[PDB]
């Protein structure tokens, strides 16, 4: 879909922060 | 000339083969072999596409083909270099060298880029558009840092290292999410309040980046080059030479292929292209055979 660049960035970093959180503990 | 980014990138790539004293990636020798094979398949496809679209004069498809070939050549060279290193260090006389947990120069570039972008979006003389573009820069390098931390943790067996690298990464991602958020609010309504809030939001990100910097600086996390014996050097030469020749002929193929794209009716250029393609094939085959013959553990 045609999504906002900021929306995509925020999504990426929330996702990544979750992944990192989980990776150790 | 300076225009030909593909040719210049092949030259840059060749540097990987000049002295493999450190591991460039995280691949096993099995991984390198698999990579070579896959990139062979991909490269063949690309080279076919290059000829076809040069004949037919399909400039956009041709460009995509050159881009594909370039990717495959990068992948080939990384695999070959890594394989070379593994062959070297595996010699009894050779002492192994530590892989760097992070690229310090690339790290410093991320730091400085993020910094400049924060400073930009902090300014009064900064348009709505400029704040967005600044944010894409912040985002680019921030994600680069987090990804590098992810790799660093995977590489290191150190308990405090693994934890702190992943922790620092989380801080960077968190505070960047906070920054991009307030910038989105600012994009919703461009006002002084929102701009000052954005200037605040950069502080915890810059602190987080600075912390990670201090941690990564630690000489325990830096790379140490391998003591590679003359025997090890001799063992890896065929792989290196094959890879280099492959790159020479591939560059030749691209260079000739552009000329053919602009002027298809030229039998000599077609013959030169064919020769380059064949030398590429022969180099890849000699590389694969060389990697088999010199495969470590024997």
């Amino acid at each position: 879909s045609t999504k906002h660049i900021l929306d995509d960035i925020s999504t990426m970093f929330d996702a990544l922060a979750d992944q990192l959180d989980a990776m150790l503990d | 000339k300076e225009c030909d980014n593909a040719l210049r990138q092949l030259e840059t790539v060749r540097e990987l083969l000049e002295n493999p004293v450190q591991p460039i990636n995280d691949m096993s020798y099995f991984g390198c072999l698999d990579s070579v094979m896959e990139n062979s398949k991909v490269l063949g496809e690309a080279m076919t596409g290059i000829s076809q679209n040069a004949k037919n004069g399909n400039l956009p498809e041709f460009g995509d083909a050159i881009a594909t070939a370039s990717k495959a050549l990068c992948g080939f060279t990384e695999a070959a270099a890594q394989a070379a290193y593994l062959v070297g260090v595996s010699d009894p006389n050779s002492q192994a060298g530590q892989q760097g947990l992070v690229e310090p120069t690339q790290f410093a570039r991320a730091n400085q880029a993020i910094q400049m972008a924060c400073q930009s979006l902090g300014e009064p003389g900064c348009t709505q558009a400029q704040v967005l573009s600044a944010a894409t820069i912040v985002a680019k390098h921030t994600s680069a840092l987090c990804n590098s931390c992810r790799l660093a943790s995977a590489r290191t067996a150190n308990p405090t290292a693994k934890r702190q690298f992943v922790q620092s990464a989380k801080e960077v991602a968190n505070s960047t999410a906070n920054l991009v958020k307030t910038i989105k609010a600012l994009d919703g309504d461009f006002t002084e309040e929102n701009r000052a809030q954005c200037r605040a939001a950069t502080a915890p990100l810059l602190e987080a980046v600075d912390n990670l910097s201090a941690f990564a600086s630690n000489p325990e996390f830096s790379s140490v080059p391998a003591q590679i014996s003359p025997e090890g050097r001799a063992a890896m030469e065929p792989i290196v030479i094959s890879a280099k020749t492959m790159l020479e002929s591939a560059g030749g193929l691209i260079q000739t292929a552009r000329a053919l794209a602009v002027n298809p009716r030229d039998p000599p250029r077609w013959s030169v292209l064919a020769g380059h393609s064949r030398t590429v094939s022969d180099s890849i085959k000699k590389l694969i055979t060389s990697m088999r013959d010199k495969a470590p553990g024997q």
